[PDB]
C-alpha cells in the first residue's frame, strides 16, 4: 500500500516483508524466462524457462542461487528476463533491482522500460561489469553464504505491483 | 592504490531498431549481444539490451516490425540518440513499403536530428540488392537536417556490422 520507486531506492537493506500481495499484480504480468550468463565466454551459468518451473529439492515468489568463489571473480554477466504482458493496458513499466550484503548495497539495476503493448512478450538483458568489490568485501561474501541478499521491485505508473526477492551463496 | 573514480558520468546512450518485420533486427540485436541466434521468432514486443559500465548505460531497443506491432513504434521514441533501420536486402516487393515507414519516421517531431545507420541486411544472400540500390530506392541523398548512413551487411554471417556500430558510435552525440 502506497510504496512509490523514490521510497525504495533509499533503503539500505533488504526489506523483512513484501510490500505487496501476488493479488496486486493487476496486469497480469507473468515472467516466463530467466537467464544468467557469463559474458566473457558466453557459458549460460543458468536458465529457465516457460513450462519449467522450478528444481526444487508467506508467498511463493522466492528464489535463491548458490555459485562456486569463481563466481565472484567474473568480469561481466548477462541476466536476462521475459515477460508477458495481458489485455489491460500498461504505460510506464518501471524494475529496481538491489543487492545488498549485510546493509551495503552492491548493485542498483534502474531500468524504465516505459510502454508495454498489450498482449505482447518483452526480454530485457541487463549485461554488467561486474561491480568494483574489495577483497575483504569478497571474503565476506564467500564466508557468510545468503546473506547476500537482493530486493526485486516492480512498478506500474510509480505504483509497486510485484515484489520477488532473492538470496546469493557463494560456496 | 589505483583504485580511481574515473566514472559517475551517468550517461545514456539509447539505440532504437527499427525495420519491417523479418528484416532481421533480432538477429541483429543477439549477434551484437554475442547470444544465441538459434531459434529467433518474431517480435511481439521489444527486447532490450542494457549494456552498464560504472554509471554508463547503453540501452539498445527492438521493437516488433510486424503490421500489428508498427503502430506502437510511436510509443518507443522518446531519447532516441541513435535509429537504426535495418531493411531486408534480398525482398524487392517490400522496398517500397519500407521506403514509406522510414519517411513517416524521418518527419516524425520526437525523432528529429536523431542519425540513422540503414543496414541493408541480409547481403550474404545472392537475391540481395546492393545498398547504393536501395539507397537510390528509399531516397537516402534527399534526407536533411540529421546525418544518415547505409551499410550493406548480414546479421547471419556478421560482416559489415561492426562498421555500422563504428559509424553509430562516431556519429553518437548529434
Ligand atoms: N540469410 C539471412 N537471413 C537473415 C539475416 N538476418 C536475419 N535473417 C533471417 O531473417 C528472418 C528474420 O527474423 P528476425 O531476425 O526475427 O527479423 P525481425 O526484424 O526481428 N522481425 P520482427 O519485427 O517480426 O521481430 C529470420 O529467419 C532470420 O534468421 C541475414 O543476414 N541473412
Ligand atoms: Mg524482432
Amino acid at each position: 500500500d502506497t510504496i512509490r520507486p523514490e521510497h525504495v531506492l533509499r533503503l539500505s537493506r533488504v526489506t523483512e516483508n513484501y510490500l505487496c500481495k501476488p493479488e496486486d499484480n493487476i496486469y497480469s504480468i507473468d515472467f516466463t524466462r530467466f537467464k544468467i550468463r557469463d559474458l566473457e565466454t558466453g557459458t549460460v551459468l543458468f536458465e529457465i524457462a516457460k513450462p519449467c518451473v522450478s528444481d526444487q529439492e508467506s508467498a511463493g515468489r522466492f528464489v535463491r542461487y548458490q555459485f562456486t568463489p569463481a563466481f565472484l571473480r567474473l568480469r561481466t554477466v548477462g541476466a536476462t528476463v521475459e515477460f508477458t504482458v495481458g489485455d489491460k493496458p500498461v504505460s510506464n513499466f518501471r524494475m529496481i533491482e538491489r543487492h545488498y550484503f549485510r546493509e551495503h548495497l552492491l548493485k542498483n539495476f534502474d531500468f524504465d522500460f516505459g510502454f508495454c503493448i498489450p498482449s505482447s512478450r518483452n526480454t530485457c538483458e541487463h549485461i554488467y561489469e561486474f561491480p568494483q568489490l574489495s577483497e575483504d568485501v569478497i571474503r565476506l561474501m564467500i564466508e557468510n553464504p545468503y546473506e547476500t541478499r537482493s530486493d526485486s521491485f516492480y512498478f506500474v505508473d510509480n505504483k509497486l505491483i510485484m515484489h520477488n526477492k532473492a538470496d546469493y551463496a557463494y560456496n | 592504490i589505483l583504485r580511481k573514480l574515473k566514472s559517475a558520468p551517468d550517461q545514456e546512450v539509447r539505440i532504437l531498431l527499427l525495420g519491417l518485420d523479418n528484416a532481421g533486427k533480432t538477429t541483429l540485436l543477439k549477434q551484437l549481444a554475442s547470444e544465441d541466434i538459434s531459434h529467433i521468432t518474431p517480435t511481439q514486443g521489444f527486447n532490450i539490451k542494457s549494456v552498464q559500465s560504472q554509471g554508463f548505460k547503453l540501452n539498445v531497443w527492438d521493437i516488433g516490425g510486424q503490421r500489428k506491432i508498427r503502430p506502437y513504434w510511436r510509443s518507443y521514441f522518446e531519447n532516441t540518440d541513435i535509429l537504426i533501420y535495418v531493411i531486408d536486402s534480398a525482398d524487392r516487393k517490400r522496398f517500397e513499403e519500407t521506403g514509406q515507414e522510414l519517411t513517416e519516421l524521418l518527419e516524425e517531431e520526437k525523432l528529429s536530428c536523431v542519425p540513422v545507420l540503414i543496414f541493408a541486411n541480409k547481403q550474404d544472400l545472392l537475391t540481395a540488392a546492393p545498398a547504393s540500390e536501395i539507397a537510390e530506392g528509399l531516397n537516402l541523398h534527399t534526407i536533411r537536417d540529421r546525418v544518415w548512413q547505409i551499410q550493406s551487411c548480414s546479421a547471419l554471417t556478421g560482416e559489415g556490422v561492426q562498421d555500422g556500430m563504428n559509424w553509430v558510435c562516431k556519429n553518437v552525440n548529434a
